[PDB]
């Protein structure tokens, strides 16, 4: 009996590989670069294991079938239908993106019967709980109607209350599921998400070898969101022309001082490989503790309680 | 604290005050007495240990009678420095007012434990003076490992560091409030200082010593003329000195005897030591994070007709300074070393080169101290950096005075009048001149007289 | 008509100057250098307007008289009251200690008389109500007695339910009042709380220009925790000894391999100051989202309620 491995660690090196082999690095040379940059054991000594074998001359499929209980059949029938039809860059990519999808879903659910569920239950119906206990408290409140009506005309006439109640649980459930004129205004810019990519993908191409300029040039043929993307290919231009690294980040907001500082000081000392695999790791634990996804909840939590109030008492 | 009865300590005025290496301290008023003592040792049972104290000191003590300073201490608005020391002290009494309600003033104790040579070797080891008179003698002061370790990290801690076995050795000055300082060297645990903890303190003390110093032979009043004059025409000079032969006190005394009134001068020091009775003064000093250089990088900016760099010991900013006196700034500092190699040695290793040093530097006094068993002297042992040489071995040093210790004499060694000539002309040289020959002890006072 | 700050930013900016006042910076620095790390305006503006009366020549409880409605009448007398004395710092401290005490108390009703005292009364009364308003529906109920008794029976037999009402006040109390040998092994070390607000402390100091050991010399004496204090001492102690900073906090648990890995990058980098700004707001967001203290209230809330209803039915 052996385990996988966890979400996040599948996720992290299924984007680095698929970022390396889009990159025209050979794969084993993909391999080695993602072993010798892992955090955990396990996965680096995989990794040069699932190598092992590529270098014998099996494909990634099929060197991937020595840990089955990693990469399940699904998995490695996608990498294995990449490898027959000459799109295992593509299938790597769809994987990377599957793998992210699965790691994000998982905390998600699991976040706050555990707790999250206690918690989901207890907040979902607290409020229309409160509701009923006002709305209980005698006869000839706002809205009611004496006991003796018929049971199905009393029934039907708080339906308006009935209704308040089902609306405060919608919101409060919408809550809980999401969370967990200027055109170009308007357009999705670059996230924490697509940041923490970037700079994943230069750690891992910088630490393998490969220079910042061949680096750059894979990564903004890599890049999901558009805006990044065109900021991407505005600072490998900025570069390619001799302009300093750091001075191509710094005109664009996604950056802070900071990781332009820190580049900053990579450029000068030979080692943005450290620098940006310290700040991808910043980043992706940033990321994975991701505050406004609270404070919304409690706006419509009150909000939707005082709500069903008001509207019987009118 | 214990005795026999409370009625016995009063009637005998003793007071035993610890317990330690097993042995009673007993506070006595009338050690003389065999009869009281034989009954303490008999009443005890305890070897004694006799401390002499005034009668009614001691009567005190027994009535007030580390507890008190066991809750007090727990009140941090006490031990803050932020907080002038009038206030502070309030807090001390009315705090003291729980135990009794009044208002004890002056606790002598609570006020010892919150607000020129003392030696503190190691643990159990009494400590060792030297006296302005007597020299070095011993003292009745001794403290173990515990009360070592809690003095070193006080003295410590007043000096701004934090000495501890990553750090064992610091080399700090203590800034008394009024103004004064003190060189502080000290040592925790016994890595370094198998004998243990140990502290030296060599007391300056200050409110800054004058050209009144005459008085004390270390300058003689011939050669301050030649100076007063030589620091008016902005002639840049460094006072070199092994550790405490009087370079700091030097220089300030410089400084504070010229009028300095109608000059913009400007000083940057790792912290306060120079007192300067003058108006147009910037003082700059040293904080978190910043090199002596970047103050000084930044104020040759400005105008200043002096500098004053307390010491030089980056020497990035010594490389600032030379170039101060290549521009033609007044330029004063002071260097850790006993003679030319030390020095040039010293200043050459972080850049400069003797020709920007010794060809910008003027003169260099070279300061020490002389003992003859217990006098403490304090003597400037004699230079005048003429220039560089073209092929050479360099800097090119004229010998103005040299000190003869045998005698205690300045003597004048083949300096001539055409040697300190060097003015931009005849009235300015006359000037000269008459500072020479015609050219009240405190500093006030004195840079009050030079004003004029 | 204008508003006070949240309690999170009272709470963040009374501590960032305590920090720097009992560090022995002037108060006008202290003012600037707060001001200057802030993130949001309505701070960084007033903070400027306080120092400006401060450079002026008044007193810091005169100069944050300019904001009555940010610093009520009894936070001004304790800033005065410690001017007046001599004891800004310690009061500053104090000061300090209270806004984190109150803004923890705020978040700590609310999760799941101002808003905590209403929604106390509230909570504390709503099931007893809901509960006297269900034996209020009319005679002859599950435990009841009929009107006709005498009063004093009548009222002795349903001691049960007045019981069982007390009963929930009692643990709605509780949870409102709680909710806001190896001898070494039992003392408590360090906590998050602690941690955070040392990073701050140090970002803080840092970020105004003081090096990083003028910092540690007054941290290490305003560390309120015993065992990291004795850390804090050791790790000065270390770094004057020529130690590098990361290798001081490497011998310490309560530091992260990340937290380590990106202070040794500040070190190299001479950009310490952000690396710890950053740090210490992520640090800051972990602590007050550290969520049990919100699901245990409504496990005894219903609980209780639902306790009752069975009670008196039985």
């Amino acid at each position: 009996g052996f385990g996988g491995v966890e979400g996040k660690d599948i996720l992290v090196f299924t984007r680095q590989f698929a970022t390396m082999i889009d990159a025209g690095l050979p794969l084993v040379q993909c391999l080695d670069i993602l072993a010798s940059q892992m955090d955990n054991p396990s996965f680096k000594k995989v990794l040069f294991a699932i190598k092992s074998k590529v270098e014998q001359g099996s494909t990634f499929a099929d060197a991937l079938k020595e840990h089955p209980k990693v990469f399940d059949e699904l998995y490695v029938q996608l990498c294995a239908a990449g490898e027959v039809g000459g799109i295992l860059d593509a299938i790597l990519n769809r994987l990377a993106a599957y793998r992210e999808k699965n790691e994000k879903l998982k905390s998600k659910v699991k976040s706050a019967l555990v707790a999250i569920g206690v918690t989901a239950v207890l907040l979902l119906k607290v409020t229309p709980v409160f509701e009923k206990m006002f709305a209980d408290f005698g006869s000839e409140l706002p809205g009611p109607t004496q006991m003796i009506v018929n049971f199905s005309h009393m029934a039907q006439e708080y339906f308006f209350h009935v209704a308040g109640s089902i609306v405060a649980v919608v919101m409060s459930f919408t809550w809980s599921y999401r969370q967990p004129l200027f055109m170009p205004v308007f357009g999705p810019v670059l996230r924490k998400v697509a940041v923490a990519r970037f700079t994943r993908t230069l750690g891992t191409m910088i630490s393998s070898g490969v220079p910042i300029l061949d680096a750059l040039d894979v990564t903004a043929k890599t890049a999901g969101n558009r805006t990044v993307e065109d900021a991407i290919i505005y600072v490998r231009g900025k570069i390619a022309e001799g302009k300093n690294i750091a001075g191509p980040l710094a005109e664009t907001k996604v950056f802070p001082s900071m990781v332009v500082q820190m580049i900053g000081v990579g450029e000068a000392t030979g080692a943005m490989d450290t620098m940006l695999n310290k700040i991808a790791d910043f980043y992706d634990d940033e990321v994975d503790a991701a505050a406004m996804i609270e404070p919304v909840l409690m706006v419509f939590l009150g909000g939707v309680v005082g709500g069903f109030l008001i509207g019987m008492y009118l | 604290i214990k005795l026999v009865p409370k009625e016995v300590a009063e009637k005998h005025l003793v007071v035993p005050v610890n317990r330690a290496g097993p042995s009673l301290i007993v506070a006595m008023c009338d050690p003389s007495n065999i009869f009281a003592v034989d009954d303490l040792k008999f009443l005890t049972g305890y070897n004694i240990e006799t401390v002499v104290a005034s009668e009614v000191s001691i009567r005190e003590a027994i009535e007030r009678y580390k507890g008190p300073s066991l809750e007090d201490i727990v009140g941090d608005v006490g031990d803050d420095i932020e907080v002038t020391k009038e206030e502070t002290e309030n807090i001390d009494e009315m705090a003291k007012a729980a135990d009794d309600a009044p208002v004890v003033k002056l606790v002598n104790l609570i006020l010892m434990d919150a607000i020129s040579d003392i030696h503190v070797e190691p643990y159990e080891k009494d400590f060792r003076v030297r006296f302005r008179i007597d020299g070095v003698m011993y003292e009745v002061m001794r403290p173990p490992m515990k009360l070592r370790n809690a003095i070193t990290s006080r003295l410590k801690i007043m000096a701004s560091l934090d000495i501890s076995e990553r750090r064992l050795p610091q080399d700090g000055r203590i800034k008394i409030k009024m103004g004064g300082g003190k060189e502080m060297d000290f040592r925790v645990s016994v890595c370094p200082t198998l004998f243990g903890e140990k502290v030296v303190m060599r007391l300056l003390d200050k409110s800054n010593l004058q050209l009144d110093m005459t008085k004390l032979g270390f300058d003689a009043q011939p050669l301050a003329w030649f100076k007063e004059a030589i620091d008016r025409p902005y002639g840049m000079v460094l006072v070199t000195g092994p550790t405490g032969s009087g370079k700091t006190t030097t220089l300030y005394s410089a400084l504070s005897s010229l009028n300095g009134l109608d000059t913009n001068i400007c000083t940057a020091e790792d912290p306060v030591e120079f007192n300067f009775a003058g108006i147009n003064q910037v003082q700059m000093h040293d904080d978190i994070g910043l090199n002596f250089a970047a103050a000084l990088r930044s104020f040759l900016r400005q105008d200043p007709d002096i500098i004053m760099i307390g010491e030089i010991r980056d020497f990035e900013t010594a490389e600032i300074g030379v170039k101060a006196a290549l521009t033609g700034h007044l330029v004063l500092s002071t260097l850790h070393t006993n003679d030319a190699p030390g020095t040039v040695s010293r200043l050459l290793n972080m850049g400069i080169e003797p020709f920007l040093v010794t060809a910008s530097l003027n003169l260099i006094l070279a300061q020490r101290l002389a003992r003859r068993l217990c006098p403490a002297c304090k003597k400037p042992a004699e230079c005048r950096d003429c220039n560089d040489r073209g092929y050479r071995g360099r800097v090119a040093i004229y010998e103005v005075m040299p000190f003869w210790d045998g005698l205690k004499e300045l003597v004048i060694n083949g300096a001539s009048a055409a040697e300190l000539k060097q003015e931009a002309i005849r009235l300015g040289m006359s000037s000269l001149r008459m500072s020479g020959l015609r050219k009240a002890t405190t500093l006030e006072e004195v840079v009050g007289n030079t004003a004029p």
